[PDB]
């Protein structure tokens, strides 16, 4: 893998590669 | 803070995919 930097457009954009339809939902507020 | 050590720094997929819900 590369190194795992992930801000918002590249958070989502992760779980959804890693997950997709898995069902991914990252936080935020806590 | 996954977005931290994930944004504000590095993290590993391992705990990215724990999300998978």
């Amino acid at each position: 893998f590369v190194n795992q930097h992930l801000c918002x457009s590249d958070l989502v954009e992760a779980l959804y590669l890693v997950c997709g339809e898995r069902g991914f939902f990252y936080t935020k507020p806590t | 803070g996954i977005v931290e050590q994930c944004c504000t720094s590095i993290c590993s997929l391992y705990q990215l995919e724990n999300y998978c819900n």
